[PDB]
């Protein structure tokens, strides 16, 4: 139904991801290598059967698939930067009004897909794209999965809890840990700053943090930041994953904290 | 001082590198023209052609996410390297940047990496890990000696070899940007970090010297000695559990005692550069006759 | 599926009305609308065109075509999509009469194009496009809502057609006014509805404005008698987009260019 | 002209006027459904500031602010549109996307509704209702030089009295620009000459008149299922429908031929239609239609 006939997507500049066309800009993410594995045809078809599952703003907006001639996986093109460049790269001067809604739109997609039962196990600041310098996007569908009733580590160790870094729970992946991967986000938009800046080997980051002896550095959140941000920040990125809240609870939060400003 | 004395040979092999090199100048991506693919890592490495001068090069391509003035920063500390010359350190030719990729770009290697010899043999002779870990005492002893810096990333990947039998190392901490910015990235299935660098507390050359250790008895026994287990199970285990030991049967005494005194935990009581070099498995190594050049060749 | 369990929508305001039914903003995991049929006794057409409604709008992933989210069928059958915040293009331009420079009066028509051309493709067709189906928001993005009459594949409600349904007469085709061929739609009627928005667009005005009578303008448009008075055209808008404007709004269906074309001339256009 | 009967009437309705002030949504009560157009259904409903038992009707349309303004103060001329043949008006407010119009309430209701139950109308019945729209339309033409613009069966109510009286009419220029885009009927009774686009008159509420007439006759549409354009291409292009033979007497039959003549300059305009036979005869004649409407449409 979604499946993109073969000469109807026209490849553009290298952006892994392309800037396409398709019934105008898109993005196209394909899979460059001749022989795909049975991990990534795998990979391909739990991102497409996820992706296809999901309808919301705050949603990178799937499009469809192409089989041939390599695997490409369409979505809208998202005008502007991402978080991660906004913060980190360009230092984009955010109000906290701005920062505040950045914060609600990125609950209000995760609680979507929590209430969709997916998991999206690669939430970190680098896939959130601010459309149009508006928009929430939550995207990067490359490791999500569907939560049912029925392994190396794979992601950023910056956004990983500590649960998922450990890798010895039976189900180290819960909604909980996408909390904690938005606690992190939450970090960057209250201080500027990633995590552990003062921490330069990635090994220490990943023992320390997965033995609940590191954490993020809560002093440098700014002063204009809310009392309740801080405190909601600090719940998200509790090191036992059943103190976190879940994203009905956090978007409740977040709301009160935007109308008492 | 006398481990950084050249024979002839390799003062001359050192001066007709930096002659070749002398005929490079400024690095710019449309003078390049890749030859062959020599591996991948958490980063991608091409058998390059630099057209101005004819040269065979060897281009990493690091892929970042940094402002621009921290990028420019990098080639600026990346430059230091023209001053890291020796048979036991990687040549370097440039660095610059585009498409989002820094490249750097330094001497090919023909042999490769050990990780990937030691694929193509099994097990390491232990006379053949005799003159690697010369190589790489000396390679450490010259990055303290006339640089002040540590490798803090020797591992079997990083120690790479060549038909004309030199050993050399590769990929050292040489840019405190590049370092910190590699930081949150380039997840890796194994490690070969010392335990007082997991655990955040002071470290200095000691933990190369436990980096080598582990990676001598990798090479030697034909596997991963830590411990399949994920990277913090490893890590842990790197922390709790005493070093790894070489089998008694097989290995000399002298060769179990020299991998024995650089996988002490405490770096404080671990062997360190000087006391390595004047080691009785160096010196029966150090005057041993070995054509490495043969061994590599075949395997 | 995309059925919504009654209770965790939250109605609001009263926004409009739809082809069939009310719109409502709403709350469902952020901002939605939410339109629904606050009938007690619904007739057969309008529970079909719920069906087809949410039938098309499932077959719709596209930046230009609104958002379809869920649907409810207790207590009342309901369509949730995106809210959005601009309302329609047909308040912009004559409710509150917001003055659009030409350029983005341009890339409106490109984004309802753009839509179109993706409908079309996709054999939708929406026999009731007009300004009020039209939504815009963010920094003018076109939302192209409303299917409840769209045919796929000239079916309609999973079902072939019994009859021939129309909207609303300002963007209607003569052809369809006469209701004289027996399907009197096509991919080239959905142009000539976006032919009277593109003169919405570059008039400020809509067609007809001086004729106060429905009948007279079903017989004399129906009659090739009576067309847009394409003189009140701005003086700021580019001469390839008036004959455009007049290709689309062309009496023989069969002259009238297709979407991948007009969307090239728009592009041509928008450049210079 | 008023008799004393139709002076008292009048009156009295004014009386009751003067117990309304000004109409407020909150201030009214639904009923029932007195009958659905193609704007929706108008509902009964009661005022409760004044008590009076009114017809609301709800026109929905998307305009702006300063036109619904208008269209509310246009409409306010009604309140000086008092006539025996004219539907009373009680006032107007705008409320959640519509227009509210109250008015009098008609207890027999329209005439399309009667004749869904009479079948026909005696002819001596359809010459008090010829009288009662000529006489409407020639007050609102030397009264307020209005057209009705609207003239059909569904537009003449009448009421247990005997009384018949116009609605619907052209009274706020900018509510009938506003309701030109939409509202789209199943038949028309418009004239040729206002659906060709030339100039048009009262004359062409006498071709409406003359139509529905026909229409309430012989109990049966006389335009031509064709859709909407095919009876405004019928209505231009055919000459216009006649009475039959045999039924009725010469004098309506001449009555409505005059009515319906295509050409506005020759068809009769309100002068000569008001000394016709048919009307000259149907105004002498002892006509009880309160006792026959409410026997025909089961009113106590
Ligand atoms: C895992 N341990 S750690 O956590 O300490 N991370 C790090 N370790 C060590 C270093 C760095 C950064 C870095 C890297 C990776 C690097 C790579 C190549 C390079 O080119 C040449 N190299 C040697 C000879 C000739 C050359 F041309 C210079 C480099 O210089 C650098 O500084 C780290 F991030
Ligand atoms: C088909 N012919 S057309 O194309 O000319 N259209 C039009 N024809 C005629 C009129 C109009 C607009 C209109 C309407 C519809 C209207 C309705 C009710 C009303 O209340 C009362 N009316 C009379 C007595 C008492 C009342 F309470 C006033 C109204 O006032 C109006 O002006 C048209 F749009
Ligand atoms: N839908 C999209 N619209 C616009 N830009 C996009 C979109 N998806 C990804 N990008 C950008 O395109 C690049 C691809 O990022 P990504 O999806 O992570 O794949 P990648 O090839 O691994 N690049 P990287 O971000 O370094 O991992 C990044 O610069 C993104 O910001
Ligand atoms: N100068 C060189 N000459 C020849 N081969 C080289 C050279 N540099 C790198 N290589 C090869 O390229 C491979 C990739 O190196 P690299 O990108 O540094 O990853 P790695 O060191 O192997 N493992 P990791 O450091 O965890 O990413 C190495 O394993 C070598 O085999
Ligand atoms: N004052 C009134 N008293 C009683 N019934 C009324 C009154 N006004 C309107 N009605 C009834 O309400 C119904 C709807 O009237 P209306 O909305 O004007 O449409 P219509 O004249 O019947 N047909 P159309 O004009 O084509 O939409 C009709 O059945 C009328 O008889
Ligand atoms: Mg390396
Ligand atoms: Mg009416």
């Amino acid at each position: 139904d979604w499946e993109i006939p073969d000469g109807q997507i026209t490849v553009g500049q290298r952006i892994t991801v392309y800037k396409g066309k398709w019934h105008g800009d898109v993005a196209v993410k394909m899979l460059n290598v001749t022989a795909p594995t049975p991990q990534q045809l795998q990979a391909f078809k739990n991102e497409v059967g996820v992706l296809r599952k999901t309808r919301h703003v705050n949603i990178l907006l799937f499009m469809g698939y192409s089989t041939k001639p390599q695997l490409a996986i369409v979505t809208q093109w998202c005008e502007g930067s991402s978080l991660y460049h906004h913060l980190h790269i360009i230092e984009t001067k955010f109000e906290m009004i701005k920062l505040i809604d950045i914060a609600r739109q990125t609950a209000q997609g995760m609680d979507y897909l929590h209430a969709k039962s997916i998991i999206h196990r690669d939430l970190k600041s680098n896939n959130i794209f601010l459309h149009e310098d508006l928009t929430v996007k939550i995207g990067d569908f490359g490791l999500a999965t569907v939560k049912s009733r029925w392994e190396q580590l794979s992601g950023s160790i910056l956004w990983m809890a500590p649960e998922v870094i450990r890798m010895q729970d039976k189900n180290p992946y819960s909604f909980q840990s996408d909390v904690y991967a938005f606690g992190i986000v939450l970090y960057e938009l209250m201080t500027g700053q990633l995590p552990y800046s003062n921490i330069n080997n990635r090994d220490q980051i990943i023992f320390m943090v997965g033995r609940g002896y590191l954490s993020p550095d809560l002093s440098k959140v700014r002063s204009n930041c809310p009392k309740a941000m801080k405190r909601l920040m600090a719940e998200c990125l509790k090191k036992k994953r059943d103190e976190r809240p879940l994203f009905p609870q956090i978007l409740a939060s977040i709301e009160l904290l935007a109308r008492s400003l | 001082l006398e481990e950084l004395e050249l024979d002839e040979q390799q003062r001359k092999r050192l001066e007709a590198f930096l002659t070749q090199k002398q005929k490079v100048g400024e690095l710019k991506d449309d003078d390049f023209e890749k030859i062959s693919e020599l591996g991948a890592g958490n980063g991608v490495v091409f058998k390059v052609s630099h057209k101005p001068s004819g040269l065979v090069m060897a281009r990493k391509l690091i892929h970042l996410e940094i402002k621009p003035a921290i990028r420019n920063q990098i080639i600026r500390e990346l430059q230091v390297l023209h001053e890291c010359n020796s048979p036991y350190i990687v040549g370097f030719y440039g660095a610059f940047y585009s498409d989002g990729e820094i490249s750097i770009c330094m001497e090919h290697m023909d042999g490769g990496s050990l990780d990937q010899v030691l694929k193509k043999a099994g097990r390491i002779p232990e006379q053949i890990l005799g003159k690697v870990s010369i190589a790489v005492i000396k390679g450490l002893t010259y990055l303290r000696e006339k640089h002040k810096i540590m490798h803090r990333d020797v591992k079997p990947s990083n120690i790479l070899v060549n038909s004309r039998g030199e050993i050399k190392l590769c990929d050292f901490g040489v840019s405190g940007q590049l370092i910190d910015a590699m930081a949150n990235a380039f997840v890796g299935t194994r490690s070969y970090m010392s335990p007082e660098r997991l655990q955040g507390t002071h470290y200095s050359v000691q933990s190369d010297i436990w980096s080598m250790g582990l990676s001598l008895v990798e090479m030697a026994v034909g596997r991963y000695p830590i411990g399949s287990m994920a990277i913090f199970e490893l890590l842990d285990y790197i922390v709790n559990e005493p070093p790894p030991k070489l089998p008694s049967g097989v290995f000399s005494l002298e060769f179990q005692d020299f991998v024995n005194k650089c996988l002490i935990k405490n770096p404080a009581e671990r062997a360190d550069l000087k006391q390595l070099m004047v080691h009785a498995f160096i010196k029966r190594s150090d005057a041993e006759e070995v054509d490495f050049a043969g061994w590599l060749c075949s395997t």
